[PDB]
RNA sequence: UAGCGCCGGCCAACUCCGUGCCAGCAGCCGCGGUAAUACGGAGGGCGCGAGCGUUACCCGGAUUCACUGGGCGUAAAGGG
RNA sequence: GUGGGAGAGGGUGGUGGAAUUCCCGGAGUAGCGGUGAAAUGCGCAGAUACCGGGAGGAACGCCGAUGGCGAAGGCAGCCACCUGGUCCACCCGUGACGCUGAGGCGCGAAAGCGUGGGGAGCAAACCGGAUUAGAUACCCGGGUAGUCCACGCCCUAAACGAUGCGCGCUAGGUCUCUGGGUCUCCUGGGGGCCGAAGCUAACGCGUUAAGCGCGCCGCCUGGGGAGUACGGCCGCAAGGCUGAAACUCAAAGGAAUUGACGGGGGCCCGCACAAGCGGUGGAGCAUGUGGUUUAAUUCGAAGCAACGCGAAGAACCUUACCAGGCCUUGACAUGCUAGGGAACCCGGGUGAAAGCCUGGGGUGCCCCGCGAGGGGAGCCCUAGCACAGGUGCUGCAUGGCCGUCGUCAGCUCGUGCCGUGAGGUGUUGGGUUAAGUCCCGCAACGAGCGCAACCCCCGCCGUUAGUUGCCAGCGGUUCGGCCGGGCACUCUAACGGGACUGCCCGCGAAAGCGGGAGGAAGGAGGGGACGACGUCUGGUCAGCAUGGCCCUUACGGCCUGGGCGACACACGUGCUACAAUGCCCACUACAAAGCGAUGCCACCCGGCAACGGGGAGCUAAUCGCAAAAAGGUGGGCCCAGUUCGGAUUGGGGUCUGCAACCCGACCCCAUGAAGCCGGAAUCGCUAGUAAUCGCGGAUCAGCCAUGCCGCGGUGAAUACG
């Protein structure tokens, strides 16, 4: 439901809220268990972070991504945050 | 409790009625460390079971114990996707314990404002009679024997 | 970093105060931002020296403020010349019944923050880290320690990501209660940036 | 008359400024994302000298076609 | 050559039984089948389960095996015929007739192909059923080629021992198949296992070599491109054999090592799960935090390790935010150039305060010195400068400090020994323990940082004591321990003494466990403090610190006005509850441990209370906050949104503050709002624990304090596993 984001170190520009926001969203098409998230993105040098929290029913699986862009991470995070969704349900399943 | 077997205290003797587990029932019905409190509920519960079927408290609470108590109960279990609630054999361990918690609970859930009276009524719906008391426990040993298609698995 | 200053933990134990008088409810802060202030001017003045432990002593009115230290004509002067030259904005800085005092110390290397300050010296003066904390540790221990070791931080060769270097010889059982360890620190600076200097000597058991 | 090459490693010769994954280097591993001995200038240093470097090709290092002098269970390799 | 042996070696022809499916008969009734659980499917048109009879195809149970046979592919009911290879004995004959083998030729799992048969079971394709986001799969019900025979093609494979054939030479141990002997033993052939020497990059090989040698054939020469393309040959096809390059890469690789990790496995610890007493979530308010508002709604922190955290005190102070108003060599730091002024006290001008507009009293000084006065050490102001100042940047440039895994049992080194080496060993194994604690093993033997132990609190009694204690003791008592009196008790607070499985039982090899004696206390007696090398590029540039980065009458200082308490909404932690163990009143008990000067303020009087004015005693075991509450005397409520609710709003106060609109808490009086114990979930807790009540402290005018840190009352619910 709730996209919840942080600007800290960052802007959090509306027009990139569009962008992040679209990423969870397809995401959200493939796990129904999903409550709520809490983003966090963050710029330093080089590096141009983004991290999350990331609630299942009752949550909760979370995980971090770089790169140079501040879009990149936005392309890893979900990343890494698919893989264990997908742990998240399979070994469910196989309970 | 992973390491060993994990001992239980032994509780005081009722300087009332001579007995250490009588001083044992005290404590369930109580919060907050209540040995004055809860105790006149049911010390007030001790002139009532000598003001309705009078006689002694005596043996009132020396058969308001094992005619509640449970030798039989369900203790549950999961296969791989199904899970059975699995008959069992309870030690003097948990044969001392089923019956005062159980108690005060349901006889609480009753309308008679006062527990001094609407406990008291509860010492005679085992050693005698009916009630919500003797209710559970049937549920209880039910679970057991019929149920009992699932004893295969035990410990 | 989750240890203690292992003399803060020692304070009533193996070792006693270097300010140890008493006072009243509001007649502390005043006593105390004195020697705060007297250290405040005997550590910009004293430097070289060796400047170690500045042990004070107070009454009422009276004051002695002893000093312990490593080069005692860096310290008294000329026949009486230093040790009375400080003693003039001293007990004019306390305006009170003041001592000034002198102890040197032995084996200037059995003191830790004496050790440390070379360690520091050797630091700013853009020298050898790997073979200055080791050869600082290797002076200490001939020089009759039974346990000793150096701790240093910030950026060793000046590059951006700084590090932590690390030497120690002999029992050092910070932990242990009958210790008698010094601890003093050593904090150096250069262009590149500040560093630091933890240093521990043992000094045997009780 | 004195010049050409280079000074991260191979490989002998190091510091400062400018630049800041840009401009550019590069034979190989690589260097540059703001203190870069690797770019570009400068100071210096090494090398050679009317030359010094680049490119192309030949043998060498290639013991990497193995006569001297290699190999094939799992590295390429025993034929169903 | 003779003589003998074993064998799923091959080809043909026959024949045996079990089981599956189908069909007919009998019998019999409501479901079967199937999965993790289901559904499709089958079934009252009579299934499944049972009996008999019949048909047909495929495979060949037990024997059966690390077994045997074959050159390989590969070969398994039994019988016969036809036939191959092979081993042994004898030492008979031949007399070097040997080995290998480019081409060639033959053989060649399965699948596939052609013509014809056959077709039970199974089963690509295919259809359903479920799963799933989808499921062109996995599991389920069906099901066609195929599987089977004959003949003919196909010619591939992890066609593997990933190891070409023959010969000779170089320890043995063991078991197994099979011949022979004068038989525990030996000798020949075959199949395995461990291993001498040797080999090896290592793994490993080792008389069945991957050792030493010789012969001959095959093959390799970086990865991808690619077993592709082209040509050729073969094939009915599918496709097979032979087999490039361009281009691109700085690698592709083999074995081993240390970790990390596994929906790998073992053994073990933690209130980790279970099991319990209670909570959040759902109520209203506090506080924090997300979003939005604002001109400021100031920064940090963010899963565990941020959300009563930084903040142990925002009315403007604070305060880094914003408006309007100011101020600048500066509010402050040294430093010096050129002067005043030498300091100062008091006004007063415009002021919201600042800030800027300006009157006047006025120097003690080291000295020339009566003196006219003088450098002046002051300090003061004006001009200057260097600069200060910056809570403006960079916690991935840092120090210090701290959070973290975690009070977890570990992290290592020396020297020896193993390995070419990374590295191992130790530190593993076995047994105990809270622990790398100890014990026993053992190519290790020690040692370091950790652990424990040494340090405080608490609990036994002693030591040294008493301006706090005591009819303990006798007595008066103003009958309050008041005093004469008393240092023994309690208190108090410095030393102490001690308890280690020492002792007896059971086990044992030791450590130790199991068990008891006693002891106030035991197997560390219960709590703190202490936290290893390291991890998280954890946190902090806003405590301070520091490399640089940029602003230098502003991004510097001060003031006034406001803000961090806005308010569409969410969450975090919490107090009071939502009632009879309970809602009030009056009656009345019991703790420590603390904190006290424009402080604690005993006591009176006014008042309803807030509190006000008075009043003593205190630097405080001897004065004050001080009343501890829950409980308990026993009285009113009688299931009642209520005598539960103490909340939004109403009034008039009180206090501190210069000031309480924003934005203070307490008082008396009026509103007496939710809220009927709360979903799904989720957060703690193993003793004096949760839980209930009460007191003190920091901080601080005052408190927006229910929070933070502590003190003391009664007293459990649940643990095998
Ligand atoms: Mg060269
Ligand atoms: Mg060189
Ligand atoms: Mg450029
Ligand atoms: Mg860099
Ligand atoms: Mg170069
Ligand atoms: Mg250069
Ligand atoms: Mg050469
Ligand atoms: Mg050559
Ligand atoms: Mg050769
Ligand atoms: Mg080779
Ligand atoms: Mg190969
Ligand atoms: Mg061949
Ligand atoms: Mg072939
Ligand atoms: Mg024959
Ligand atoms: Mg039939
Ligand atoms: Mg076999
Ligand atoms: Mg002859
Ligand atoms: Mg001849
Ligand atoms: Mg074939
Ligand atoms: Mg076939
Ligand atoms: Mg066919
Ligand atoms: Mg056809
Ligand atoms: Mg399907
Ligand atoms: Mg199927
Ligand atoms: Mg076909
Ligand atoms: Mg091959
Ligand atoms: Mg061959
Ligand atoms: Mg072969
Ligand atoms: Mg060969
Ligand atoms: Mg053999
Ligand atoms: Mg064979
Ligand atoms: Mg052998
Ligand atoms: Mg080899
Ligand atoms: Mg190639
Ligand atoms: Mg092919
Ligand atoms: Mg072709
Ligand atoms: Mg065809
Ligand atoms: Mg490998
Ligand atoms: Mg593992
Ligand atoms: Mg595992
Ligand atoms: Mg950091
Ligand atoms: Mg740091
Ligand atoms: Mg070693
Ligand atoms: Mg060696
Ligand atoms: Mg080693
Ligand atoms: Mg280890
Ligand atoms: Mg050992
Ligand atoms: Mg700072
Ligand atoms: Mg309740």
């Amino acid at each position: 439901m709730q996209l919840n984001i942080t600007g800290n170190n960052v802007e959090i520009t509306e027009a990139l809220r569009e962008f992040v926001t679209a990423k969870f969203a397809k995401l959200e098409q493939y796990f129904d268990r999903i409550n709520q998230v809490y983003v966090v993105l963050k710029v330093e040098k080089v590096t141009h972070t983004s991290d999350a929290t990331l609630h299942v029913n009752g949550g909760e699986i979370h995980a971090s991504a770089e790169g140079q862009d501040m879009y990149a991470a936005i392309d890893g995070l979900i990343d890494k945050l698919a893989r264990q969704l997908t742990k998240h349900k399979d070994k469910l399943k196989q309970h | 409790a992973r390491r060993r077997r994990a001992e239980v205290r032994q509780l005081q003797p009722d300087l009332v009625y001579g007995d250490v587990l009588v001083t044992a029932f005290i404590n369930k019905i109580m919060r907050d460390g209540k040995k004055n409190l809860a105790a006149r509920i049911f010390y007030d519960a001790c002139k009532i079971i000598q003001e309705k079927t009078g006689q002694e408290p005596l043996k009132v609470f020396k058969q308001a114990v094992e005619n509640v108590k449970p030798r039989m109960e369900v203790r549950s279990r999961r296969v791989g996707g199904a899970n059975y609630q699995v008959p069992m054999e309870v030690s003097p361990r948990r044969q001392q314990s089923l019956a005062l918690r159980w108690l005060v609970q349901a006889a609480n859930q009753r309308p008679e404002r006062r527990a001094a009276v609407r406990i008291a009524h509860e010492l005679m719906d085992a050693a005698e009679g009916k009630g919500g008391a003797v209710k559970k426990k049937e549920d209880v040993e039910r679970m057991a024997e019929a149920n009992r298609a699932y004893a295969h698995y035990r410990w | 970093g989750n240890k203690i200053h292992p003399i803060g933990f020692r304070l009533g134990i193996t070792r006693d105060w270097e300010s140890r008088w008493y006072a009243g409810k509001k007649q502390y802060r005043h006593l105390l931002l004195e020697d705060q202030r007297i250290r405040g001017l005997l550590e910009k003045e004293l430097y070289s020296a060796g400047l170690a432990r500045v042990d004070i002593e107070r009454a009422a009115d009276n004051v002695a403020v002893t000093v312990h230290v490593a080069k005692p004509g860096v310290v008294i002067g000329r026949g009486g010349e230093r040790i009375r030259v400080l003693r003039e904005e001293l007990a004019k800085l306390t305006g009170k019944n003041v001592a000034l005092n002198v102890q040197e110390v032995q084996n200037p290397n059995l003191s830790a923050p004496l050790v440390a300050q070379r360690v520091a010296e050797q630091i700013e003066r853009r020298f050898a880290v790997r073979r200055a904390i080791k050869q600082a540790v290797q002076r200490v221990m001939e020089s009759g320690a039974k346990g000793a070791k150096v701790i240093v931080s910030g950026r060793i060769g000046g590059a951006e990501q700084a590090r932590t270097e690390w030497a120690a010889q002999g029992r050092v059982p910070l932990h242990t209660l009958r210790a008698n360890i010094d601890y003093g620190f050593a904090l150096a600076r250069t262009t590149y940036g500040v560093l630091g200097v933890k240093a521990y000597i043992f000094l045997g058991e009780v």
